[PDB]
RNA sequence: GCUUGUGCUGUCUUCGUCCA
């Protein structure tokens, strides 16, 4: 397989990916980074949506 | 973009606090490898002057 | 020909010395070799 | 091992394989094609083996 | 050309009975076998 | 520091991995057993062996 | 002439008093019980799979220290003295352990009760790991979480505590004589008064304290010895004592045979 | 890392008393009373259970490398 | 004179016993447009100036596998670098040296068990391996202790 | 690395005799006995048993080095008695003492069982 | 008769060990 084919297969399985702890942690980190970017831009509307999404994704055990 | 990147990386990697072509006369030993032999040694190293 | 294990999802696979070093299913860049099949014996001392 | 290959669609075309009828006498079926079905992810071999490929 | 070189071997007699090793030196009638159990290499006759 | 820091001893082969000294010679060497290391040099000739056994013993 | 008097008796420890024997004989008996009575212990570990967080040799060392029942170890032979190629049933006991955690939550403890005896000498009561009761889980060997498995095969051999401490049947042998110091074998350090600064021995009531007007007796020798033998469970206390005596007798008989055959 | 099988000094088996020790401490017993109830007389044995730090509970929190 | 006496039976029961790990690193360097190093098990025929150790513990990809006991001077990473061929193509039946050995041997004074082998790609996209070796060090005469 | 095998403390090589006896000519009727693969356990027992015999005028032992498992014993008897006979008598006497000790312990254990 | 495999930089820097 080529590198591009590997990336395509990984994206396909990510679309198929229901949940994975490593991927959930990565998604939460990316969401936190996006939230701080929105905070620095004084966007009070996006930050509410990002906070709601973070609350929904979180609550681990 | 390579200028700042290489300068910072070189100074942090080697400990010579200055430009790469002025290694002589620069203050050496500023950056050191973290001591990880035991937890107390790491804590002591992080608070050294 | 030789097995490998991903560093994140712990998925077993194999490589043919020509594929890119990558997990097939999660695309992680770090993989580990699997344990040898030889006998391992210890002296219990 | 090979269902996610782009060429696997044409590879599986025309192949003969043992199939579980379910309604079990195993029989042979002829592959008229494949069709990806989103939202129909199913366990293929284990719980983690999610698959969206379908064989017509 | 010493076909038993670099081959897994087991000891059947002496003070190391039943220990797995690998043959390292095969001059003759005295084989040097490294032991997997401790980190050492010992001489041993071929009959053993 | 002085010429008693190099003296010629007689070898006795022993197990384990440390040099062993009678404790009376720890004074001229200024040595103790808290981690010190010492150097050993082997003569390679009859003349040199005689010199060591007759002068530096 | 020698006498034995038992104070307390149990399966794991016996507290007895020896008398009319020399101090050397009692000390030699103590040393023999500590380091020359043969027992059975795991000596080789073949690790077929170990995905636990502990190192392979960590678990091997832990296994070697587990006490195994060694009642009939006399019938068993030493590994180096058995002419059989590899190991037979007459010079080794094979135990097998297989542990696994099922489910994606919780932690599984691996105990010594999981060690299953696979092969050994016929009808000999040896090899089984020692258990305090029928419901005692035993020594904790390892811990496992989901998808971690431990699968090993261990071989137990006969040996003495001189070679390695794992073959020692005893734990600690308390040894004591002359509680009141009539022989003056020790000189008591003190600050003000040596009598009230030193605790009384636990056997001080077993001997009459010296009279205030008594003179020193230079003709006396230590005569009564108090010793407690504690075992790890591989051997009973009486078995340890009797086998120590027998081992000492065998050693002396070997010396006698060497002397008689020397001429 | 995990409770030693034998006491270092004398050799008494203390590896089977960790769970019982934790159970006793759970019920409110003091450490000295808990050690006495397990029949650990010599202080050489008492230091083994008293000063043991259980690190395997921290190593087990890492995701296993295989499945 | 600052020595001390230790109980052998306590050492046997695990007193002051410890675990030792050492890691080795190696990577494939790029010297030109098509001059690359390769992780492989070098052969006595196609390569020249081999190390005096043994290459029999290497796998097909030139990397040792975890769980294998290693000794001093053994080869744990097999690497070769290309060399311009000589005039040996005269009459050699393909048995002419085209590569030079650049293998990584284990340290001469050390031995242990291969604990974990890591294979990945560096920043430049070339192969990159790390091998960790494990051994146990038991106290003995000469080891330093302190209160 | 240089640590010897632990079984060398008690396992006797074939070429090494268990018991070598050489006379001590400096004093009359004296022998020097070299025990191999033995330690204080047998030595102290034998020494304190022999010290009580009226016909034994000198008995002693020493372990030259703790790292080697052997000891050497010096024995010197009266004119009438050969030292080796005294050593044999000591061995037999200690064996009888141990035998009666074992018998008495078995009796007491059965009584208190 | 298929016959066995011998070779390693260099320069800085830092942190340590034993005396002092
Ligand atoms: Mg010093
Ligand atoms: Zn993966
Ligand atoms: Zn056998
Ligand atoms: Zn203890």
């Amino acid at each position: 397989l080529s590198n591009d084919e590997v990336n395509s297969i990984v994206k396909m399985k990510q679309s198929l990916s229901s949940n994975t702890g490593f991927n959930t942690v990565l998604k939460k980190a990316q969401l936190q980074e996006e939230l701080e970017e929105a905070r620095d831009a004084h966007d009070h509307e996006r930050v509410a949506r990002i906070e709601a999404e973070l609350k929904s994704i979180g609550a681990e055990s | 973009s390579t200028t700042i990147t290489s300068g910072l990386k070189y100074s942090l990697a080697t400990g010579n606090w200055g430009e790469q072509k002025k290694a002589m006369s620069s203050r050496a030993g500023v950056s050191q490898v973290l001591n990880r032999y035991t937890y107390s040694s790491t804590l002591s190293h992080l608070r050294r002057t | 020909g030789v097995k490998y294990t991903c560093g994140a999802c712990a998925h077993n696979f194999s490589l043919n010395k020509s594929d890119p070093v990558r997990c097939k299913e999660c695309g992680h860049r770090v993989i580990y070799k699997a344990r040898t099949k030889r006998m391992i014996q210890f002296d219990a001392r | 091992k090979y269902w996610y290959y782009p060429e696997f669609d044409d590879v599986v075309k025309g192949m003969y394989l043992r199939l579980n009828t379910g309604s079990s006498p195993y029989k042979v079926v002829e592959v008229l094609g494949s069709q990806r079905i989103k939202g129909s992810a199913y366990g293929l071999n284990s719980k983690e083996n999610n698959c969206d490929m379908y064989l017509k | 050309r010493d076909p038993t070189l670099n081959k897994t071997v087991k000891i059947r007699q002496g003070g190391y009975k039943g220990k797995i090793g690998i043959v390292k030196e095969a001059n003759g009638d005295r084989f040097r076998v490294e032991l997997h159990n401790p980190n050492k290499t010992i001489p041993i006759p071929c009959s053993f | 520091l002085h010429k008693m820091s190099m003296m010629a001893h007689r070898v006795k082969v022993m197990p384990y991995s440390t040099f062993r000294l009678n404790l009376s010679v720890t004074s001229p060497y200024n040595a103790d057993f808290d981690g010190d290391e010492m150097n050993l040099h082997v003569p390679q000739s009859e003349e040199t062996r005689a010199e060591l056994s007759q002068l530096c013993a | 002439e020698p006498k034995v008097n038992i104070i307390n008796a149990q399966d794991d420890e016996v507290e007895l008093m020896l008398s009319d024997v020399n101090l050397s004989l009692a000390n030699s008996l103590r040393r023999t019980m500590l380091a020359e009575v043969p027992t059975l212990a795991i000596d080789l570990v073949e690790i077929k799979m170990n995905t636990s967080v502990l190192a392979d040799e960590f678990i091997s060392h832990r296994l070697g220290l587990i006490p195994l029942v060694s009642e009939d170890v006399e019938e068993m032979k030493y590994s180096r003295d058995c002419t059989c190629e590899d190991y037979c049933d007459e010079c080794s006991v094979v135990l097998e352990l297989s542990a696994r955690h099922e489910g994606e939550e919780g932690t599984t403890d691996v105990y010594s009760s999981s060690l299953i005896k696979v092969s050994g000498p016929g009808n000999l009561n040896v090899g089984e790991p020692v258990r305090r009761d029928d419901y005692d889980q035993g020594i904790l060997l390892c811990k496992l979480r989901n998808h971690q498995e431990l699968n090993i095969r261990c071989i137990a051999k006969k040996g003495i505590a001189k070679e390695h401490a794992k073959w020692s049947p005893c734990s600690a042998i308390a040894f004591e004589y002359d509680p009141h110091n009539k022989l003056k074998h020790t000189d008591f350090w003190f600050e003000v008064d040596a009598k009230k600064e030193w605790p009384d021995s636990k056997y001080a009531t077993w001997e009459e304290p010296p009279k205030p007007g008594e003179v020193f007796d230079y003709k006396a020798k230590p005569n009564r010895f108090y010793m407690t033998v504690e075992t790890t469970g591989s051997l009973k206390a009486n078995q340890v004592f009797s086998r120590g005596i027998k081992t000492l007798q065998e050693k002396l008989a070997n010396v006698l045979f060497e002397l008689e055959n020397s001429r | 890392m995990i409770i030693p099988v034998r006491c270092f000094s004398c050799g008494k088996v203390v590896g089977d008393k960790w769970d019982a020790y934790l159970r006793l401490l759970e019920e409110g017993k003091q450490e000295g009373d808990a050690l006495d109830e397990l029949k650990l007389k010599r202080y050489c044995c008492r230091r083994m259970v008293l000063t043991h730090v259980d690190l395997i509970e921290k190593f087990l929190r890492y995701n296993p490398l295989e499945k | 004179e600052d020595s001390m006496i230790m109980n052998q039976s306590s050492i046997d029961r695990g007193l002051f016993r410890s675990l030792f790990f050492r890691s080795y690193m190696d990577q494939e360097k790029r010297f030109g447009i098509s001059i690359v190093e390769e992780f492989e098990k070098p052969t006595r025929a196609t390569t020249l100036r081999l190390k005096h150790g043994t290459y029999e513990k290497l796998d097909e990809d030139g990397l040792i596998a975890p769980g294998v006991r290693v000794s001093g001077d053994d080869i744990i990473i097999g690497k070769t670098t290309p060399i311009p061929p000589d005039t040996e193509e005269l009459g050699q039946r393909t048995k002419y040296h085209t590569k030079r050995d650049a293998s990584t041997p284990l340290r001469s004074t050390e031995n242990g068990i291969v604990d974990q082998v890591l294979l990945t790609t560096n920043q430049e996209g070339l192969k990159f391996v790390k091998v960790r070796m494990r051994t146990t060090k038991v106290p003995q005469i000469g080891d330093k202790f302190a209160s | 690395m240089n640590a010897p095998d632990r079984f060398e403390l008690f396992i006797l090589p074939d070429d090494v005799p268990k018991l070598k006896i050489t006379p001590d000519s400096r004093v009359p009727n004296c022998i020097i006995i070299k025990f191999e693969r033995e330690d204080h356990t047998l030595a102290n027992l034998l020494r304190e048993e022999l010290a009580l015999y009226p016909d034994v005028t000198f008995v002693a032992y020493k372990v030259e080095h703790p790292l080697f498992a052997n000891f050497v014993m010096r024995l010197q008897t009266e004119e009438g008695t050969r030292p080796k006979q005294a050593l044999e008598r000591a061995c037999a006497s200690i064996i009888n003492k141990l035998k009666t000790l074992d018998h008495k312990f078995n009796e007491e254990w059965n009584i208190k069982n």
